[PDB]
């Protein structure tokens, strides 16, 4: 029916029921890799110029805090990174 | 913004809902599909770079109030094009198309004070001469238009306000 | 077992799509049945969404959209060592003279 909050509380109910959850802050997943550049989803608490720690012992530098992502450059061999890390 | 990319899905949904005489059902189906998009978490997932149909499925799972063929297929096509965030505007364009098809229009009335009713009768009947549609008033009050009234239908307006006179005169001077 | 599917073909550039968790790393090799001869693709970029953009080490004519693609887990590997002396090879390390197979010990 109108469900003024009924839809609102209902949608929250159902999202919890299907176990959709956000990232934590501090946390992101590699979305794209190409020619040394990285695009990361998440990291809601990354700050421009920060050092992002990849898997392995290597870092990336956050250059753009895009609306929906972070752009970063890998300081080292980028060849072995994969989407979903 | 998504006005220009909502137009095709809106037109297609409306055409379909006309051919199946189910307009009134689609309207609320789409309203619900829109409000799911506004959820704190879903909006995050909608931005994540997941494959189309996995996103489509995670979205359908949150909807039981969608008719199990046509609403799903709309959602899945929008997912294929990554345009799920456009639902809030597909809804508005669907509503506007409904208005245009039923030849029914809304007109705003902004006044210094509440009118006398028969005034509203003359206003509506003459706006039905101005416009062919069945006109639905929704009056509002503002003291800035210290006297008279503004009629605002769509984006054509008639300024009968004393404030409009006062400044339209002031710029002659 | 093949797991990817060709999604686009634009000249020598081919984009293939994989399950979201099995994306090939960069510079990995792939292969497809182009007609009735295999074709080896080298991965250049991971686009978003499980799609990966690759370059065909061969003629791309004949490639349909939707063909199956097989993910080799390693870069292009070639025969090496003494066995190669006096042979002629292409990039893939296949023999291009007629003298038959290279007696490789290692790649």
């Amino acid at each position: 029916q109108l469900n003024s909050t009924e839809i609102s509380e209902l949608i929250k109910q159902r999202i919890a029921q299907f176990n959709v959850v956000s990232e934590a802050h501090n946390e992101g997943t590699i979305v794209s890799v190409s020619d040394g550049v990285i695009r990361i989803h998440g990291l809601a608490d990354a700050m421009q110029g920060e050092m992002i720690s990849l898997p392995g012992n290597r870092y990336a530098i956050a250059l753009n805090l895009e609306r929906d992502s972070v752009g970063a450059v890998v300081m080292g061999p980028y060849a072995d990174l994969a989407e979903g890390m | 913004e998504f006005i220009t990319v909502a137009r095709p899905y809106a037109k297609a949904a409306f055409d379909f809902a006309v051919e199946h005489q189910s307009v009134e059902r689609w309207q609320d189906m789409l309203a619900f599909a829109a409000e799911v998009t506004k959820n704190e978490q879903m909006a995050e997932l909608l931005s994540g770079a997941l494959a189309p149909e996995t996103l489509a499925e995670s979205f359908i799972a949150v909807a039981g109030e969608q008719l199990d063929e046509n609403g799903q297929n709309l959602i899945r096509v929008m997912a294929e094009n990554g345009r799920l965030n456009a639902l809030p505007d597909v809804l508005e364009q669907f509503i506007h198309l409904r208005a245009v098809s039923e030849a029914t229009a809304e007109v705003d009335v902004i006044s210094a004070a509440a009118l006398s009713e028969q005034q509203l009768a003359k206003i509506s009947a003459a706006m039905e001469k101005r416009l062919s549609r069945k006109v639905k008033l929704n009056a509002k009050i503002d003291k800035s238009v210290m006297a008279g009234v503004i009629i605002r239908a769509g984006d054509m307006v008639i300024d009968g306000s004393v404030r409009g006179r006062l400044e339209r005169l002031a710029d002659v001077l | 077992m093949a797991t990817g599917k060709i999604v686009q073909v634009i000249g020598a550039v081919v984009d293939v799509e994989f399950p979201q968790d099995a994306v090939p790393r960069v510079y990995d090799a792939l292969e497809v049945q182009n007609g009735n001869e295999r074709l080896v693709l080298e991965v250049q970029q991971q686009l978003g969404g499980g799609i990966v953009r690759t370059i065909a080490m061969g003629s791309s004519d004949g490639l349909r959209r939707g063909l199956d693609v097989k993910d080799l887990e390693h870069p292009i590997e070639v025969p090496v060592g003494k066995a190669t002396l006096g042979r002629i090879m292409n990039v893939l390390g296949e023999p291009v003279d007629m003298k038959g197979e290279i007696g490789e010990e290692e790649r």
